[PDB]
Parts: C-alpha cells; structure tokens; sequence
C-alpha cells in the first residue's frame, strides 16, 4: 500500500484528453504504469527509473508519461479511443525489499457520446416467507439497473454500519442489451441474516450503490439531470 | 527473460491441495515472486525467493525456487474460499534495479463444501413494489447455473459467508419484466 491513484474512475468521450496521476510518499525511485484486460494479463505501458526519466513498456502506443517529481508519475491519454477502455494500475519500488507496491486501479471507459452515461436505479427485495419458515434465514436482494458506464460500488448498511459478512455481490455486472454497443448494466447483491434479525422492526437495512459519473468540468447539454458521481440507495425496515 | 505459468481458470473445492505451475527462462540468477490480486484490488506481494533452493511462505502458501528445473511452483495444502484471486508468477534481476517480468496470471476459484445442500427457488417482492425477483439458493457447488433471452436476466452463482453460524451458501438471482414470468421455471 501507499500508492494512490487519481481519479479512481473516469468516463470519457472518444477523442478527448485525460491525465491519470499516481502518487507515492515512500521515496521509491521506480514507478510504473500498467493496464489489465481479460486474457491479456498485466501489460506495462511505461515506466520511470527516476525523476525526469521515462521509458517505454510493452504497450506504449496511445499514451504519454511524465515524472516531474519523484513522488508523482503521470499517465496521459491525448486522444481517447475505445481500445483504451481498461483498468490501469500504478506501481512503485525502491531498488537496493524491492518488490512492487501497487495502487488500487483506475477504471477508464471510452464512449462515443456522454449522453450514453446513466446513473443506476436501485431496489431492495424483501426475504421470502417460504425461505424463513424452512431455513430460519432471510436473504435480501439488492438490484441496481440501467447504469452506464459499469463504474459502481455496491455496499450493505445495517443500522448505519457497513456490513461485509453474509454479503455477496456479482463479480461482474451483466449487460441489459448483450447485442448493443453502449448497453446499460445491471448488478445484484445479496445479504443473508437470521430470520429473528430480519423480523425485528427496529433493524434497518439499506443497499447503497456508489456511482462514478461525469466530473464538474464536463459539458452537459441534455434534457435530464447531469449523471455526476452520486449515491443511489434503497432501504427496508425489518418486518415481524 | 520469460515467465510461463498455468493458464485458464482453476476451480478447487474448499480444503483441496493447490498447485500453480510456473516455469521461467532467465539470463543469470533472478529473484522470483508470487503476486496475488484479490477481486477489485491491485496486486500485492504474496511471497518471494531471492536465491536457488530458497522457499517463500505466506498465508499457508509456499513456493520453492528450483534452479535445476527453472521453476517456482506455488502450493497450498488446504485452500480456502478467501483464496479466490488471480495469482501472478514474476521475476526480476537481483537487486531490483530492473523491471519485473510477469506471467499471464492464473485465476483461482475456490468453491465451498455445502454440508446440507437443499436447492430452493424463492420469490422476493419489492419493499416499495409490482416488481419481483427469483432467488436460487442453497444448492451444492457442482450445480451449474444455466444462462438465460434478453427479457430474462440470470446472474452467475455467488458465495455468501454467514460467519455468525459458520455457514456458507451459493445463490443466483433471476428477474424479468414479462407478465408471464414464474420463479418455478427461471432456473
């Protein structure tokens, strides 16, 4: 840890420019920029062996880099193309433990039109009475639909506290229109608790979907609200 | 320099023995590594071996640097569901003054041992409502959840851990907008 990436998510129109920033306060001389794609593994774009120097990796075409200071390594996209839709990871190391320390990754999506960007609709489905009576357990389902790009973070909150145990979210969102190009996405999650915990009318359950959308410095000329970074939630009280 | 590791997804049941093969081709005497990538995270060093016959060990995993067979096979005696991740074999010349050569990565899926499988399909109504969803749950890990038409959506299986009761279960969700949509047929 200790390597930071800014932004964590970004949606871009084809032909538009952007800069990915990677910061580190471990006084590591070496910094790297990678991209990760299905079936292609982790591929090096560019790397730096020190302040001021940059060298080409395996896939440098379409990207530029800069190492103005030792702490920062910048990755530029001059004219974004749909082939540059990827997860980008930065890393750093100190030669002379010299393993690479990675950042959390940046999810980049290149779309033909920013009009295609949509926040999710979120709904919670209450546990089945048949499940409860047979198993003494209760599964709540959260469903997030109609969102584009697939830049979401789903989480469960029970009595105002973020829950991790008894939760499972789909590893990948599914395409609502598999045939189409700029299809919107759907993602489900489940939370399973004891039947007695669900039957308490004092217990509060909330599904939260953090959506990453347009930045403040993005042109918006459309009928609806600007699909900015927001939190879309759905909740349910425990029912006796 | 090159790193060739086991390809395609690996699926093991909980507590099974794991072996992820990794072979290299190197100029001199390189340092060898295993990186692990948990879902939705970056890579992190799992273990390493600086010299021949050295053994790296962490989180119940181990790998021996065999110079005779130019290999660094990863092994774990009893895999856990929490071990589901992408594993990367890697190498760099001694000192760390040069770039790292990574293998393609091996995706590991660890499926739970369901003690009492009881496949069941349930209908769930929206708290705010006339919307509904189907839940397929409590089936064994050898059950293949079939894919869907573009009007009926079916997720892949997902593993949930109810620690509070030392209990794990598999589930999948189905939903549709069609008026003639029954849970009894969804899965």
């Amino acid at each position: 840890a200790g390597v930071t990436q800014t932004p964590k998510f970004r949606v871009l129109k084809t032909g538009q420019s952007m800069t990915l920033l990677c910061a580190q306060d471990m006084n590591h001389e070496y910094m790297y920029w990678y991209r990760q794609d299905p079936g292609m593994g982790l591929r090096l774009i560019h790397y730096s062996v020190g302040e001021g120097t940059t060298a080409k990796g395996e896939v440098p075409d379409g990207y530029n880099v800069s190492r103005l200071k030792k702490q920062n390594f910048l990755l530029g996209l001059e004219s974004a193309a749909p082939s540059q839709t990827s997860v980008y990871f930065c890393a750093s190391s100190m030669p002379g433990s010299y393993e690479q320390y990675f950042g959390p990754g940046t999810r980049l999506t290149v779309t033909e039109d920013l009009k295609n960007v949509f926040p999710p609709e979120v709904a919670v489905f209450e546990p089945s009475e048949a499940e409860i009576s047979h198993t003494q357990k209760a599964t709540l389902v959260c469903l997030a639909t109609g969102f584009y790009p697939d830049h979401v973070e789903l989480s469960w909150w029970v009595n105002g506290k973020e829950v991790h145990s008894g939760v499972c979210t789909d590893p990948q969102p599914l395409k609502e229109q598999p045939a189409l190009n700029d299809s919107r996405y759907a993602l489900s999650s489940r939370l399973r608790v004891s039947a007695t915990f669900w039957q308490n009318p004092r217990n509060h359950f909330r599904c939260q979907v953090q959506f990453y959308g347009l930045s403040e410095n993005d042109e918006w000329t459309q009928d609806r609200a600007k699909p900015v970074t927001q939190i879309v939630s759905a909740e349910a009280w425990g029912r006796a | 320099n090159s790193v060739t590791q086991m390809e395609g997804p690996v699926t093991l049941s909980e507590e099974a023995f794991l072996t992820i093969n990794c072979t290299y081709t190197a100029t001199g005497y390189p340092s060898l590594f295993w990186y692990v990538q948990y879902p939705g995270e970056g890579l992190q060093l799992l273990l390493k071996a600086t010299k021949a016959d050295d053994k790296g060990s962490n989180k119940g995993f181990e790998a021996t640097y065999r110079k005779e067979t130019t290999s660094f096979h990863l092994e774990k005696g009893s895999v856990q569901v929490s071990d589901s991740a992408v594993y990367f074999c890697a190498l760099t010349p001694s000192g760390g003054y040069q770039k790292v050569t990574f293998g393609t990565g091996t995706k590991l899926q660890v499926i739970p041992n369901i003690q009492n499988p009881d496949p069941a399909v349930y209908q769930l109504r929206d708290s705010k409502s006339d919307k509904s969803v189907c839940l397929f749950t409590d089936f064994d890990s050898q059950t293949n959840v079939s894919q869907s038409d573009s009007d009926v959506y079916i997720t892949d299986k997902c593993v949930l851990d109810m620690r509070s009761m030392d209990f794990k279960s598999n589930s999948a969700v189905a939903w549709s907008n069609k008026s003639d949509f029954a849970c009894a047929n969804a899965f």
